């Protein structure tokens, strides 16, 4: 099987980036975001992407799942900006969540140009660099419903 | 508004709603015709009607090849079994990776001018399963009844160059298994035995951790043996067969088929990923769809590849309880968010661009 005449011929294309970067602009969430040198956090509530206050940034629900986005200048340039997007996932968030997380930090990265380097930190095995984004972390029982039905 | 999401296997459908946590319906994806040459059944009640028909499956390998079959598949998913009037609701599809183009082309086609839907997508199933797992980065071994997929996703974007397919999966398991039972003295040969054999291959196959050391067990001794009651009551009794079936999945030649096996197709998807970026890949191999449910699969995957990569690689196979509906879920995700929906094709777009605008709008 090879792609040419494929479903995957126009996968990696600047066509699919284009489109993907078109989808981004259509969540509020992103509007303003990564502006400045910061750390900015939302979390997942039924499927949609909620900002979590500043004054609790670094207190997570482990029932929950989150998207970090890290903005700093890089080595390279003092003046302009780089990203690191982490999705936190919570020991007891839901599948819903997980996933919805997962694909809006691709959808952020979209948003900024692809720029973002991701990282997935689940709960017990955060990264070195998710850890020194709080010189700490605080783990909060609890959290929002799940977005699914069951389906009995 | 809710949106369907319908995960078209080539040997059961999944269907059901956006933000349902399982799909609703989960039927054989079947048309039986009389078996001695309304006049069909579909589904569940050709199923029912087993005795005096013979099943086809209308998608071979994921393709679609019997397009009068398919249409029928759909029209009972919405009408008999969701219960819905499709024109209400858009509608998400599913497809492997590597069929050719003109299959989503007339799945477009049959759901903008047969179903009237208001909108689509077909997406990829391995990505689905992906984001089901909440992952961004990962390989997917896809295995369902058709094809068997090696998916190597970076960052939310599945690498081309480095998909990779074969066409041995759950179908050609069972056959093996119909074909080495026979050989036991228990004969089953016509497409109604077929689906009993696949019910012994769900119910007693497991994937053994050293097969040579598992086939010397079986000829010692009846510890490894299973007892099945088939319907007419008599009780057949199954040994090495259990774990021969998907050992068929590490050893093609088993059916005759020279190609590597499914820890050799997963190492070769990884080695035409970027080197940087295969450590990443080694440590997230996410198993998806029916015929990665055999117990002892993950453990055998585990060590074969380990066997294959470098001493010094993080290597974890992850398997999801939940793997038969993996696709599903990441579709019912998925279409639970406006910004995917914003990409989907409208009935308004079809009418201008015609089918080859599903190729500029999913990916
Ligand atoms: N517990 C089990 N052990 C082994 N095989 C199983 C088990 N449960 C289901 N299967 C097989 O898995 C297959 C169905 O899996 P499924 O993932 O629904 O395939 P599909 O999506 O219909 N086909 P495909 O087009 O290849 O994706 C059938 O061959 C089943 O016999
Ligand atoms: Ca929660
Ligand atoms: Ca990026
Ligand atoms: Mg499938």
């Amino acid at each position: 099987y090879n792609i040419a005449d494929s479903n995957i011929a126009n996968l990696g294309t600047e066509l699919e980036k284009k489109v993907k970067l078109e989808a981004s602009q259509h969540e509020d969430a992103w509007k303003g975001a990564g502006k400045q040198v910061g750390v900015e956090i939302w979390r997942i509530q039924q499927f949609k992407v909620v900002p979590v206050p500043k004054k609790h940034h670094g207190s997570f629900y482990t029932g929950d799942s989150y998207i970090v986005l890290s903005t700093y200048h890089p080595k390279t340039n003092p003046d302009k900006l780089a990203y690191d997007v982490h999705f936190w996932l919570g020991a007891f968030t839901t599948q819903d969540e997980a996933g919805t997380a997962a694909y809006k930090t691709v959808e952020l990265d979209d948003y900024l140009g692809g720029l973002p380097v991701q990282y997935r930190e689940v709960q017990g095995y955060e990264s070195e660099r998710f850890l020194s984004l709080f010189p700490g972390l605080r783990i909060l029982d609890g959290g929002v419903e799940t977005g699914f039905h069951h389906v009995e | 508004t809710t949106a369907l999401v319908c995960d078209n296997g080539s040997g059961l459908v999944k269907a059901g709603f956006a933000g349902d946590d399982a799909p609703r319906a989960v039927f054989p994806s079947i048309v039986g015709r009389p078996r001695h040459q309304k006049d069909s059944y579909v589904g569940d009640e050709a199923q029912s009607k087993r005795g005096i028909l013979t099943l086809k499956y209308p998608i071979e390998h994921g393709i679609i090849t019997n397009w009068d079959d398919m249409e029928k598949i759909w029209h009972h998913t919405f009408y008999n079994e969701l219960r819905v009037a499709p024109e209400e609701h858009p509608t998400l599809l599913t497809e492997g990776p590597l069929n050719p183009k003109a299959n989503r082309e007339k799945m477009t086609q049959i759901m903008f001018e047969t179903f009237n839907v208001p909108a689509m997508y077909v997406a990829i199933q391995a990505v689905l399963s992906l984001y089901a797992s909440g992952r961004t980065t990962g390989i997917v071994l896809d295995s369902g009844d058709g094809v068997t997929h090696n998916v190597p996703i970076y960052e939310g974007y599945a690498l081309p160059h480095a998909i990779m397919r074969l066409d041995l999966a759950g179908r050609d398991l069972t056959d093996y298994l119909m074909k080495i039972l026979t050989e036991r003295g228990y004969s089953f040969v016509t497409t109604a035995e077929r689906e009993i054999v696949r019910d012994i291959k769900e119910k007693l196959c497991y994937v053994a951790l050293d097969f040579e050391n598992e086939m010397a067990t079986a000829a010692s001794s009846s510890s490894l043996e299973k007892s099945y009651e088939l319907p007419d009551g008599q009780v057949i009794t199954i040994g090495n067969e259990r774990f021969r079936c998907p050992e068929t999945l590490f050893q093609p030649s088993f059916i005759g088929m020279e190609s590597a096996g499914i820890h050799e197709t997963t190492y070769n998807s990884i080695m035409k990923c970027d080197i940087d970026i295969r450590k990443d890949l080694y440590a997230n191999n996410v198993l998806s769809g029916g015929t990665t449910m055999y117990p002892g699969i993950a453990d055998r995957m585990q060590k074969e590849i380990t066997a294959l990569a470098p001493s010094t690689m993080k290597i974890k196979i992850i398997a999801p309880p939940e793997r038969k509906y993996s696709v599903w879920i990441g579709g019912s995700i998925l279409a639970s968010l406006s910004t995917f929906q914003q990409m989907w094709i409208s009935k308004q777009e079809y009418d201008e661009a015609g089918p080859s605008i599903v190729h500029r709008k999913c990916f």
